[PDB]
C-alpha cells in the first residue's frame, strides 16, 4: 500500500508532465500532447494527432470561434478654414500628425480589446475545461485510493497511517496537476498572443493606411494654401514633416499585453527558486543568521568563526567538538515521507596538511537520530545519506572537495523519482529513492565535525539553504549562475579578486610556474617569465603542480580604489614593486614582450585590462594589453623561446593574434590566454 | 508553504468588495462613466456561449488587474 | 625546384632496397629540413601496380601517376606548402626539430653510425619520405629494419605518402596535414626505437558485422598516436594496461641514455659531432612522445577531427577521395576557403584514378513474403579481427600502477632547444652501415562476403534516403519504405518526414510554382516544415534522459514499429537501441594474501604495511572500474557512436533532398523561359545562399542527437554495466576486509589500537569507498566527438564593435573573433557610457563603416541589431543605421523623436515600423530582431519586447554596400553595436539586459553611472515637475517638495560618504546626502523628518537600493524604513522616513528618487 502509492504518484506526475518542444524559432510551443484524448480539440483536423494539429492550425483547431473582425471605415480627418496665423498653423499641422498617431493607436487598442473579448477569454475558459479535467482525473483516483483503504483486509487498526500517506499523495497529486496546468497555460497564451499580433493587425494596418493617406492628401493640399503665411522655410519642413510621416506605418505597442513572457521571466528566479526556500544560513553584518528569515532558534558554538568567503563572511566550522552549530527543527523543515526537499550549500574544504584522517569518514551536517540524512566527508569526497527504518541511499562526489576550492554542491530529493547530486551545477549521480520513506527525527540539524581525529582541521560553509521543492536540471543551473549574477573576477580559489592584495600569478598552461623578471643590459628591458617548475607532494602520495611559485605580483589601479575586481577594470599589475607593461615604441615588434618599469630605455604602457570573455564562474582571467600606436591589443599569453643567446625560457608577451581571433579558436587554445591570481590561502600550503 | 490547503478558494474582503464600488462612485461624481463600451456577450451562431450580460469596460477597468 | 644540379639539398643516392626488376636503381632526393628527405617519385621497392586479387577496399592503383616532370613538381610544392604549414605553429616546429636530432643510436666499433643512403658519402636522413607505393590513399611509414626498430637502438624509416587526395567524413574535407603529422610521429617512434612489435594489441571496436561477435584489435602504436578520446579512458592517473612494453622501452632509454652519458659523450674524435644531437635526442624523454597523439595536433592546427574513433570512423561509408590542388586550395593557412567551403573536385575520371572498393558483408534485406530484395553495402575499417581473449584473461598488476607510464602533458613537445638544435650544423662526412632487414611487403587480404539479413538494417535506410538517378526527372518522396526497396519506380525516395512529404505529396514542377514571390515563399515553407519536423523533442520518463528525439527510430529503423519511438522506448528500454553483448566480461579483481614482514619498528610496523595495502587495494578497484570503462566504450559506445553517425547522414540524406528539389526548380524556370534574365539571377543567387541556411539547422538538429545518445549511452553503463561492477566489489572487498582482521590478530595485547585505529582506517566500510562513478566524466569524453560535421556556423556574434582611445587618437575593432575591417574617421570620440565605451557621432561626416562581406541578408538568413542609444542633444530627425544600397535594404533612424524603422528589399517590397515611444536623451538598450523563419520583427527596448511586427512579404535585401553608422543631423552615443547571426528571444534579451547592470552601479536619471561628490538635481520619481528644495523659510529646515513656485531656485544635492576615496556609487552602500550652499548642510532624520542639519557627526546613513524594473531610481533606506514623500498637507510634500510598503513584489514609485 506505500508500493504502490508511490507508484501512482510517480506515473500521474510524470505522465502529466508530458510536452512536445516543436522548435519553431520564436514561437517554440511547448504542447502538452494528452489535451488531444482529454479535450476533443484536435480530432476533427487531424484525428489522433493533437501536436500536428497545432502546427496545420494554430489557433483555428484550438479555438471554436475564429471571429473575422471588421473595423468602420475610418473617414479622414480634416481641418479649419479662417485668417489664421503662421506660428498657429505650424501648430494645427503638427496636431494633425500627432491626431493621426493617436487614431492608429486607437484603432490597434479597438483589434486588441476585440481579441481580448473574442480570442483570449476562448483561451480561458479551455484552461478552465482542463482544470476541470485534470481535477476529476485527481479525484477519481482519490476514490480508487481510498477504496482501496476500505479494504485493508491485511492488518487491523493500522489504516490511520496508510490514511495520512493518503492524503499526502492527493496533495502531490494536485501538485503535479498545477504544474501541467501551468504547462498548458504557457503554450495557449503564446498562442493566442501569436494570433493577436500576426493575424489580426495586418488586416486593420491597411484602413489605417488609406486614412493615413487620406489626411496626407488633405494636410498637403492644407500647406499649398496658407503658405504665403508660412514663408518658403517653414513651408518646406512642413511638407518634408508631413511627407516622412504620413507615409510610414505606427508600430502596435505590447508591452501593455495582458499576459507577456517579460512578466513570467522578469521574477522566474523569485517564483521558481526563491519562494521554496525554508532555510538559508548565512552571514549578515558580521553575524550569523537564517538569510531567509523563517527560523530563529539557530544556535551557535562558543569556537565557531566567520572567515572571508565567496561573496560575503563564510560560516567555519574549526571541527573542535565546542563549534557546534544546530538548528532547532520546526514544522518547515519537517519532511515527511512524500515531501520532496533539496539541499544546496557552498563549501571549501582544506587540502588535509597532515595524513591522520584518511578512511575515517565525519559528517558535516547531519539530521540522523540512526533515521534520517547526513552529509559527511570522507578523504576528499563528499558523502550523501539517507537512512529510513530499513533502507539507505549513499552517493558519493567524485573527488576535488578537499582542494580548496568553493564548490557548490545541490542535493535534489524527489522522493517519487530519485535523489541527484550536482557539484558546481553538474549532475554526478541519481539514485532510486522510492523504497525510503520516513527519514523524519525531530533532533536539530546538526552542523558540526564529529568523528574527525584532527583537531585542527576545519571547513568552510556559506549560503547552506534548504528547499521544499526539487530542483531539477534547468533550476540548479539557474541557481548556479544566480551565484555569479555580479561581473567580479574570481581567483583560483573561488573568492572574488580584489585591489591591494598580493597574488602569485599562473597561467593555466605550464602549471607549477609562477612569474619573475629577468633583465637584458644590451636590450635594456626587464622581461616577465615563467619561473622554474616545481610540485608539491600530498599526503596521499600524489604529484600536483605547485601553486605558491615565483613572484607575488600586486593587483592595482590608477588611484588605489581597494574595491573588487570587475569585468572590463583597468588594473596595473606591479610584480616585485615594478609596473608590467608593453612597449610603447618601436623597439618591441618581434611578438610585444612584456617587460616592467625596472629599465628605463624604453616607455611601457602600463594599463592593462582584466577580461572574462568565458564563462563567468571560472577561476581564470584573461589579461587584455592596452592598444597604443605602436602594438595592436592582445591577449596576455606565454611562447617558449630562446631568442638570443640567453637560456631557453617561457617568455610572457602580449599576443595581439589571439585577441582578434579569440572566438574562433577551440576551447584547448584558449588554455595558453588564462591566468589563475594564485592567493596565498589557509587550507592550501606546501611547507 | 505548510499549510497542507487542500483547495485554493479565497473569500473576497469586504473592506475590498465595497472599494471597488468607490471607485464608481468616483467616476459618477466626476461625470466619468459611459456605458458605451461594453462586450455584447449575446453570440448566436457559437450556439455555446455562456450566455452572460453585458459587461462594460468601465467594469474591468474598475476591477484593474489583467483584464483591464 | 624539380631541376637543380646537385650538391647540398640535390644529391642523387643508390636506393636502400632493390626494384621490383630485382637491382637497385639512382634516384634523386630533396632536402626539405635537417635530415628530412623528399622524392617525387613512387616508391621504388612496392610495385606500381599489382593483381585484383592483392587490391585493398578504397585504393587507387593506378600505374601512370607521378610520372612526369609536371607532376614531380606538384608533389615538390605540395610538400614546402604542408611542412611550412607545420612549421607555422610552435608546437610543429618543435616536432620538426625533434626529428632532426633524431638519430638513431650510432653502431659500435669506432661509433659507425646507422643506416643511411650510399651516393656514388652519405648524406644524414632521419626519415625519406617517397612517392605513394602500390596504393596511393595507404600512407604507410616503413622502417627498413624492424628488428631494430623495436630494441630501441632507432631505425630511420621511409615514408610514402601521398597529399593530393582526402576523404571528406562529412560535409568538410579532412586535413592533408593529419595525414603527414601522423606519418612523422610513427616515424619518430622508429627514430627512438619505441615500436610495439605488431603483437601488442588492444581492443579497439566491436567489429560491425552481423554474425560477428568479435572485436577489432588495433596496434597500441595507432591507438597512441590516434589519440582522441579512446585515448584519454585507458591513460588516466592508475595504469592498468601498462604492460611490459611502457616499461620495457623506458628501461632500454635509461641504459641507453647512461651508456651516452659515459661513454660517447666523453668527446671521442669518431663521433663527429654527434654528441649535441644526441644530447637532445636523450634530454628528451619518451613519456613525454607517448603524449603526442593526432588530436591535439588537430587541435594546435584548429582543424576538426572526429575525436571518438580516428582509425575506423573515416572508413564507414563508400571510399571517396577529392582532388587538392595544393598552390590554389592549400596555402600555409590550411584551406584557403575553410573547411567546410573546400568545394574540390571529386578524385572519379574515366582514365586512371580506379578506386577498387570491395564493400565488407555486402548486406540484401530479404523478405519472404514480398518479392523484395534490397542490397545495401557495408564499409568497416582494415583493423584485424581478435577474438574477446583480451578482456577474458586480462590479470591486473597489484604492484604496478601509478607509476608515470603515461602522462597526457597539456603542454605538447614543450621541453626542448627550438633555435639550439636547428642553430646546430647538420652532420656530413662520415661512414654510415647498411644492414637492410626485409620489412614486409607481401600480403594479402579477405574478400567481401554476402550475407542476408530478415530485418531492414539501418545502412538500407540510409540508402533509400538517395536520390539515384539524373537531374532532367521527378522526385517523389514517401514514407511507405517497402514503396521504396521494391524498386518499382526508380525515383521514389523514402523520408521519415511527414510534413516535407505531405508538401510534396500535392506539388507540381508545372504549376504548384509559378512567379518569383511564389518560389520564394515556397522556398521559405520548406525550409520552416524541415525546421519543426527534426528540431521536435520530447521529454522522456526514463531517468537520465533530458529528452528525446523521435525521428530517430523513423531514420535509422530502430524501435520502429507502430507504436510511437517515445512509447517504444519505454517498453523495450534503452537496451533496445544496442545489439546486446552477451559474453560481457566483468572482471574479478583478486586481492592478495599480506604477507609476514617483520621489523621491530612500532610494532611490526602495521601501519605502513596496511597502509600500503589499503591504497593498493584502493588502487586496484579503480583500475577494474577503468577495465569496465573501456569495455564499455568498445562493446556499447562504439554501437552509439555508430548511431550519431548513421543519423548524421540521414539528415545529412534529407537535406540533400530538399537541395535536389530545389535545383529542380530552377530547371523549369532556365530551360523553358519563364523568368527574365535579372530575376533569374536572383533565384540562382538565393539559393545558392539558402544551402548553408538549411545546412544550420541541420547540424542544430544533430547536436540534439549529440545530447540524447549520449544520454543513451551513459545509460547503459548505468544500470547495466556498473551494477554487475559492483557487486564482483561487493564480494571482492569482504575478502580484503576478512584478511585484514585475520592478520591483525597477533595475540600482543594492544586491544586499543587495533579495535579502535587499525580496524576502520584501514578497512572498507562499504561500497560507498569506492565507486569513482560521475556522469560529469562520461560526458567529457562523449560531448562533441564528432561535431560540426554539417557546419562549423552557429548562433554567434559576427559584429560586437568594441572601441579603444589612446592620447587623443581612436581606434574601432570587431570583437566579436571575425575581425571585420571597421573603417572610420579619427575625428570620432569615445567617451565613457553604460558599463562600457560609446562613441560620439557629433558631426554629420563622422561615420562608422562595418563591412558586411561575411553578414548576409537574404530571406532565409535571420538576424539581429543590439546597441545602447542616446541623443545626447535634442535632435528631431537624424539617422542611425544605413545598409541600404539603390533603394535597396534596412535602416534605422530617428523621426520627430520616434525611432523609425524602414527597410526593402529588391522586389520593391517596403516594410516600414514607426516606434512612438519618445527618445528623450536617455540610455536606451534598443535591441531589434529579425526572425525570418516565422517571419517576425520582434524589437525589445530595456529588455521588453513592444512590436512583434510581421515581416512576411518582404524578401531578400541583400546589398554589397557596407553598413554605415552616422547621426548626419545631431549628436548621439553608440554603445555595444552587436549585430548578430540568429534573432534574439525574450528569455535570452532579458538576459542580456540585465548584464549591463552586472556592475551594481547606481544611476542617475539619464542613465549615466552616479558619482559620488557631483551635484544633481532630485526629483521623487512622481512629481518630476517638481524639484525637492530645501526650506529655510521656517526655524526648523527641512527638504521638500513646493506647489506654490512663486520663485525658483533649484538646489543641488550629491552623495558623500565619510571617506573621499570612492568615486562611483555602487548599489547597496552607506552614503550621505549633502545639499549645497554657504552653509552646506547635509541631511540628518529627527522623529522621520528629513531635516537639513550642519556638521559632519550628525548626518544619517542611508543604503541605497535599486530596482531592476526602474533602473534609474534610488531608495535611500535606513533598516528596514526607506525615504518617503509625505502627505500634502500646506502644498508642501516634505519628505519622511516610513516603513517600506510593496505593489507587485516591488515598493511604491514615492520612495524611489532621480537624479539630474
Amino acid at each position: 500500500f506505500y508500493q504502490w502509492l508511490r507508484s501512482i504518484v510517480k506515473d500521474f506526475s510524470d505522465e502529466t508532465g508530458k510536452i512536445d518542444v516543436i522548435d519553431k524559432s520564436s514561437d517554440t510551443l511547448a504542447i502538452v500532447p494528452y489535451i488531444g484524448p482529454l479535450l476533443n480539440i484536435g480530432n476533427d483536423i487531424r484525428h489522433g494527432d493533437f501536436v500536428g494539429a497545432i502546427e496545420l492550425a494554430g489557433i483555428t483547431a484550438l479555438l471554436e470561434y475564429v471571429p473575422e473582425f471588421t473595423i468602420p471605415i475610418l473617414v479622414g480627418l480634416e481641418v479649419i478654414g479662417g485668417e489664421l496665423a503662421r506660428e498657429q498653423v505650424e501648430a494645427i499641422v503638427n496636431n494633425a500628425l500627432d491626431k493621426r498617431d493617436q487614431k492608429w493607436a486607437e484603432v490597434y487598442n479597438i483589434t486588441k480589446a476585440q481579441w481580448w473579448g473574442t480570442i483570449h477569454l476562448q483561451i480561458n475558459t479551455r484552461l478552465a475545461h482542463t482544470y476541470k479535467a485534470l481535477s476529476r482525473q485527481a479525484n477519481a483516483i482519490k476514490m480508487n485510493m481510498e477504496f482501496q483503504l476500505a479494504n485493508y483486509k491485511g492488518n487491523i487498526d493500522d489504516k490511520a497511517k496508510i490514511k495520512n500517506a493518503i492524503s499526502e499523495t492527493e496533495i502531490l497529486l494536485n501538485k503535479s496537476v498545477e504544474q501541467a496546468m501551468k504547462n498548458t497555460e504557457k503554450f495557449m497564451i503564446k498562442l493566442s498572443n501569436s494570433y493577436l499580433t500576426k493575424e489580426m493587425i495586418p488586416k486593420v494596418q491597411d484602413n489605417l493606411k488609406n486614412f493615413d493617406l487620406e489626411t496626407k492628401k488633405t494636410l498637403d493640399k492644407f500647406i499649398k494654401e496658407k503658405e504665403d503665411i508660412l514663408g518658403t522655410n517653414l513651408s518646406s519642413s512642413l511638407r518634408r514633416k508631413v511627407s516622412i510621416r504620413l507615409n510610414k506605418n505606427i508600430a502596435f505597442d505590447i508591452n501593455d499585453i495582458p499576459f507577456s513572457e517579460f512578466d513570467d521571466l522578469i521574477n522566474q528566479y523569485k517564483n521558481e527558486i526563491e519562494d521554496y526556500e525554508v532555510l538559508n544560513l548565512g552571514a549578515e553584518d558580521g553575524k550569523i543568521k537564517d538569510l531567509s528569515g523563517t527560523t530563529s532558534d539557530i544556535n551557535i558554538g562558543s569556537d565557531i568563526e566567520l572567515a572571508d568567503g565567496r561573496e560575503n563572511k563564510a560560516i567555519k566550522i574549526k571541527g573542535s567538538e565546542n563549534s557546534t552549530i544546530k538548528i532547532a527543527m520546526n514544522k518547515y523543515l519537517r519532511f515527511s515521507a512524500t515531501d520532496n526537499f533539496s539541499i544546496s550549500f557552498w563549501i571549501k574544504h582544506p587540502k588535509p596538511t597532515n595524513l591522520l584522517n584518511n578512511g575515517i569518514e565525519y559528517t558535516l551536517v547531519e539530521n540522523f537520530n540512526q533515521r534520517g540524512w547526513k552529509i559527511s566527508i570522507q578523504d576528499s569526497k563528499l558523502i550523501w545519506y539517507l537512512r529510513d527504518h530499513n533502507n539507505s541511499i549513499k552517493i558519493v562526489t567524485p573527488d576535488y572537495i578537499a582542494f580548496n576550492g568553493w564548490n557548490l554542491i545541490t542535493i535534489t530529493n524527489n522522493r517519487s523519482k530519485g535523489s541527484i547530486v550536482y557539484v558546481n551545477g553538474s549532475k554526478i549521480e541519481e539514485k532510486d529513492i522510492s523504497s525510503i520513506w520516513n527519514t523524519e527525527v525531530d533532533d536539530p540539524i546538526i552542523f558540526r565535525l564529529k568523528n574527525n581525529r584532527d583537531t585542527q582541521a576545519f571547513t568552510l560553509l556559506d549560503q547552506f539553504s534548504i528547499y521544499r521543492k526539487e530542483l531539477n536540471q534547468n533550476e540548479v543551473v539557474k541557481l548556479y549562475n544566480y551565484y555569479f549574477n555580479s561581473n567580479y573576477i574570481r581567483d583560483i580559489w573561488g573568492n572574488p579578486l580584489q585591489y591591494n592584495k598580493k597574488y602569485y600569478l599562473q597561467t593555466q598552461d605550464k602549471p607549477g610556474k609562477g612569474l619573475i623578471r629577468e633583465y637584458w643590459s644590451s636590450f635594456g628591458y626587464d622581461y616577465v617569465i615563467l619561473s622554474d617548475s616545481k610540485t608539491i607532494t600530498f599526503p596521499n602520495n600524489i604529484r600536483y603542480g605547485a601553486l605558491y611559485n615565483g613572484s607575488k605580483v600586486l593587483i592595482k589601479n590608477s588611484k588605489k580604489l581597494d574595491g573588487l575586481v570587475r569585468n572590463k577594470d583597468f588594473i596595473q599589475l606591479e610584480i616585485d614593486g615594478y609596473n608590467m607593461g608593453i612597449s610603447a615604441d618601436r623597439f618591441n615588434e618581434d611578438t610585444n614582450y612584456i617587460g616592467t618599469t625596472y629599465g628605463t630605455t624604453h616607455d611601457l604602457t602600463t594599463d592593462f585590462e582584466i577580461i572574462q570573455r568565458q564563462e563567468k564562474y571560472r577561476n581564470y582571467c584573461q589579461l587584455k594589453t592596452p592598444y597604443n600606436i605602436f602594438h595592436k591589443s592582445g591577449l596576455m599569453s606565454t611562447e617558449t623561446s630562446k631568442p638570443t643567446f640567453h637560456d631557453y625560457r617561457d617568455w610572457v608577451y602580449s599576443s595581439a593574434w589571439y585577441f582578434q581571433n579569440y572566438e574562433n579558436l577551440n576551447l584547448r587554445k584558449h588554455t595558453k590566454t588564462n591566468w589563475y591570481f594564485i592567493p596565498k590561502d589557509e587550507g592550501w600550503d606546501e611547507d | 508553504i505548510v499549510n497542507k490547503f487542500v483547495k485554493r478558494e479565497f473569500a473576497p474582503d469586504p473592506a475590498s468588495t465595497l472599494m471597488h464600488e468607490l471607485v464608481h462612485v468616483t467616476h459618477n461624481l466626476y461625470g466619468i462613466s459611459n456605458r458605451n463600451f461594453y462586450y455584447n456577450f449575446d453570440t448566436g451562431k457559437i450556439e455555446t456561449s455562456r450566455q452572460q450580460n453585458s459587461l462594460i469596460f468601465e467594469e474591468l477597468l474598475t476591477f484593474g488587474g489583467i483584464d483591464s | 625546384i624539380d631541376s637543380p644540379i646537385d650538391n647540398k639539398n640535390i644529391i642523387e643516392f643508390i636506393t636502400f632496397r632493390t626494384d621490383t626488376s630485382g637491382i637497385q636503381k639512382k634516384i634523386k632526393a630533396y632536402q626539405i629540413a635537417k635530415h628530412i628527405w623528399v622524392v617525387p617519385e613512387r616508391y621504388y621497392a612496392e610495385p606500381l601496380n599489382i593483381s585484383d586479387e592483392y587490391k585493398i577496399d578504397g585504393g587507387i592503383y593506378n600505374e601512370n601517376y607521378l610520372t612526369t616532370d609536371k607532376e614531380r613538381q606538384e608533389y615538390l610544392d605540395a610538400i614546402c606548402i604542408l611542412f611550412k604549414r607545420i612549421n607555422n605553429v610552435i608546437e610543429g616546429k618543435k616536432l620538426l626539430s625533434l626529428l632532426s636530432s633524431a638519430s638513431p643510436f650510432p653502431f659500435k666499433d669506432d661509433t659507425n653510425k646507422y643506416l643511411l643512403k650510399e651516393a656514388l658519402k652519405f648524406f644524414t636522413s632521419n626519415i625519406i619520405l617517397f612517392g605513394p607505393g602500390t596504393n596511393i590513399s595507404k600512407n604507410q611509414v616503413l622502417p627498413l629494419n624492424g628488428d631494430d626498430a623495436t630494441s630501441g637502438v632507432g631505425s630511420v624509416s621511409e615514408i610514402c605518402y601521398n597529399p593530393f587526395f582526402t576523404k571528406k567524413f562529412g560535409e568538410y574535407s579532412l586535413d592533408p596535414v593529419i595525414g603527414l603529422i601522423e606519418c612523422l610521429l610513427k616515424s619518430l617512434y622508429n627514430l627512438y626505437g619505441i615500436k610495439v612489435s605488431d603483437d601488442i594489441k588492444i581492443p579497439y571496436k566491436l567489429q560491425r558485422a552481423l554474425n560477428t561477435d568479435k572485436y577489432s584489435y588495433i596496434n597500441l602504436e595507432e591507438a597512441l598516436i590516434f589519440g582522441g578520446n579512446d585515448y584519454k579512458i585507458f591513460t588516466e592517473k592508475p595504469y592498468w594496461l601498462s604492460n611490459d612494453y611502457f616499461l620495457k622501452s623506458l628501461n632500454t632509454f635509461e641504459e641507453n641514455k647512461a651508456k651516452y652519458e659515459k661513454d660517447l659523450k666523453n668527446d671521442p674524435n669518431l663521433n663527429n659531432e654527434l654528441n649535441q644531437y644526441l644530447q637532445q635526442k636523450y634530454s628528451f624523454s619518451i613519456s613525454k612522445i607517448w603524449s603526442l597523439n593526432l588530436t591535439a595536433f588537430a587541435d594546435i592546427f584548429n582543424i576538426n577531427i572526429p575525436t571518438s574513433f580516428l582509425a575506423s570512423i573515416t572508413f564507414w561509408d563508400r571510399s571517396q577521395y577529392y582532388k587538392i590542388n595544393y598552390p590554389n586550395d592549400y596555402n600555409i593557412d590550411g584551406f584557403v576557403n575553410g573547411q567546410w567551403n573546400t568545394n574540390l573536385k571529386n578524385i572519379e575520371k574515366d582514365n586512371n584514378f580506379i578506386i577498387f572498393d570491395k564493400p565488407k558483408q555486402i548486406i540484401t534485406y530479404i523478405n519472404d513474403i514480398f518479392n523484395l530484395r534490397y542490397t545495401s553495402n557495408l564499409y568497416e575499417d582494415n583493423l584485424d579481427i581478435e577474438s574477446n581473449n583480451y578482456y577474458l584473461n586480462f590479470m591486473f598488476e597489484y604492484d604496478k600502477g601509478n607509476n608515470f607510464t603515461i602522462n597526457q602533458y597539456k603542454a605538447l613537445l614543450d621541453t626542448l632547444d627550438n633555435d639550439f638544435i636547428d642553430s646546430l650544423p647538420p652532420i656530413q662526412g662520415m661512414n654510415a652501415q647498411n644492414k637492410l632487414t626485409s620489412l614486409p611487403i607481401i600480403s594479402k587480404g579477405t574478400d567481401t562476403e554476402n550475407i542476408n539479413s530478415e530485418l531492414l538494417l539501418p545502412i538500407h535506410y540510409l540508402k533509400s534516403q538517395t536520390y539515384n538517378l539524373d537531374m532532367y526527372s521527378s522526385i517523389k518522396f514517401t514514407t511507405n519504405i517497402y514503396e521504396v526497396v521494391s524498386e518499382k519506380n526508380s525515383e521514389l525516395v523514402y523520408t521519415f518526414l511527414p510534413h516535407i512529404n505531405e508538401i510534396m505529396e500535392n506539388y507540381s514542377i508545372n504549376n504548384t510554382i509559378k512567379t518569383e514571390e511564389e518560389f520564394y515563399n515556397w522556398m521559405e515553407n520548406l525550409f520552416i516544415n524541415y525546421s519543426i519536423d527534426i528540431l521536435e523533442k520530447r521529454n522522456s520518463i526514463i531517468p537520465g534522459i533530458t529528452a528525446v528525439l523521435p525521428w530517430i527510430g523513423k531514420a535509422l529503423n530502430i524501435l520502429n514499429t507502430n507504436n510511437d519511438f517515445e512509447e517504444e522506448l519505454q517498453l523495450s528500454g534503452i537496451k533496445g537501441l544496442i545489439k546486446e553483448y552477451e559474453n560481457f566480461i566483468i572482471p574479478d579483481m583478486i586481492v592478495p594474501d599480506i604477507p609476514l614482514d617483520n621489523m621491530p619498528r612500532t610494532y611490526d610496523d602495521i601501519d605502513k604495511k596496511l597502509s600500503e595495502i589499503y591504497t593498493k587495494n584502493k588502487f586496484l578497484f579503480l583500475k577494474g572500474y577503468y577495465f569496465i570503462v573501456q569495455e564499455w566504450w568498445t562493446t556499447y559506445y562504439i554501437q552509439f557512436i555508430e548511431l550519431k553517425y548513421l543519423c548524421s547522414g540521414a539528415i545529412n540524406k534529407q537535406q540533400q533532398l530538399l537541395i535536389t528539389v530545389l535545383e529542380k526548380q530552377l530547371f523549369y524556370f532556365t530551360n523553358n523561359g519563364l523568368f527574365p534574365f535579372d530575376a533569374m539571377e536572383r533565384m540562382i543567387n538565393e539559393f545558392n545562399r539558402s544551402i548553408d541556411i538549411f545546412s544550420r539547422i541541420s547540424q542544430q538538429a544533430l547536436n540534439n542527437v549529440d545530447i540524447f545518445i549520449n544520454e543513451c549511452a551513459l545509460f547503459i553503463f548505468n544500470n547495466e554495466v556498473y551494477p554487475l561492477f559492483l557487486n564482483n566489489v561487493e564480494n571482492n572487498i569482504n575478502k580484503a576486509n576478512d584478511n585484514v582482521l585475520n592478520y591483525i590478530n597477533k595475540a600482543t595485547s594492544l586491544t586499543e589500537e587495533q579495535i579502535k585505529e587499525l580496524t576502520v582506517k584501514y578497512t572498507f566500510s562499504s561500497i560507498a569507498e569506492v565507486e569513482f562513478f560521475n556522469e560529469s566524466y562520461f560526458k567529457k569524453i562523449t560531448n562533441m566527438d564528432i561535431k560540426n560535421i554539417l557546419t562549423n556556423i552557429k548562433n554567434i556574434n559576427n559584429l560586437i564593435l568594441s572601441g579603444s582611445q589612446i592620447n587623443d587618437d581612436i581606434t574601432i575593432f570587431d570583437e566579436s573573433g571575425n575581425n571585420l575591417n571597421i573603417k572610420f574617421d579619427p575625428s570620432i570620440r569615445i567617451v565613457d557610457g553604460h558599463t562600457n565605451v560609446a562613441f560620439k557621432l557629433d558631426k554629420s561626416s563622422q561615420y562608422i563603416n562595418i563591412p558586411t562581406e561575411n553578414i548576409n541578408f537574404s530571406f532565409m538568413e535571420s538576424f539581429s541589431i543590439d546597441f545602447w542609444l542616446k541623443i545626447l542633444d535634442s535632435t528631431e530627425s537624424t539617422t542611425l543605421l544605413n545598409c541600404i544600397e539603390d533603394d535597396i535594404g534596412w535602416k534605422l533612424s530617428i523621426q520627430n523623436n520616434n525611432l523609425l524603422w524602414e527597410m526593402k528589399d529588391n522586389l520593391g517590397n517596403n516594410f516600414t515600423s514607426l516606434f512612438t515611444f519618445n527618445i528623450n536623451n536617455i540610455w536606451h538598450n534598443i535591441t531589434l530582431s529579425i526572425d525570418r523563419l516565422t517571419n517576425t520583427f520582434n524589437c525589445f527596448l530595456d529588455g521588453k519586447l513592444i512590436n512583434t511586427d510581421n515581416i512576411s512579404n518582404i524578401f531578400s535585401l541583400e546589398t554589397n554596400t557596407p553598413i554605415e553608422i552616422q547621426s548626419d543631423n545631431g549628436a548621439i552615443l553608440l554603445e555595444a553595436f552587436s549585430i548578430l547571426n540568429y534573432p534574439l528571444q525574450q528569455q535570452e534579451v532579458l538576459n542580456r539586459y540585465r548584464e549591463a547592470f552586472s556592475n551594481n552601479y547606481t544611476r542617475n536619471y539619464y542613465g549615466d553611472i552616479l558619482k559620488y561628490n557631483e551635484n544633481y538635481q532630485l526629483y521623487n520619481k512622481t512629481s518630476p515637475d517638481k524639484e525637492v528644495k530645501k526650506v529655510f523659510t521656517n526655524d526648523k529646515d527641512y527638504i521638500a517638495i513646493e506647489y506654490n513656485q512663486n520663485t525658483n531656485n533649484p538646489t543641488f544635492f550629491s552623495l558623500i560618504q565619510k571617506e573621499q576615496s570612492k568615486i562611483y556609487v555602487e548599489e547597496n552602500d552607506e552614503v550621505y546626502i549633502c545639499v549645497q550652499g554657504d552653509p552646506l548642510n547635509y541631511i540628518t532624520i529627527d522623529n522621520n523628518q528629513a531635516v537639513l542639519t550642519k556638521d559632519i557627526n550628525l548626518a544619517t546613513s542611508f543604503k541605497l537600493k535599486t530596482n531592476l524594473n526602474k533602473p534609474n531610481s534610488l531608495i535611500f533606506s535606513e533598516n528596514s524604513q526607506a525615504l518617503r514623500l509625505s502627505n500634502r498637507l500646506n502644498d508642501e510634500n516634505y519628505i519622511l522616513l516610513d516603513l517600506v510598503s510593496k505593489l507587485d513584489d516591488e515598493p511604491l514609485n514615492i520612495f524611489y528618487w532621480e537624479f539630474i
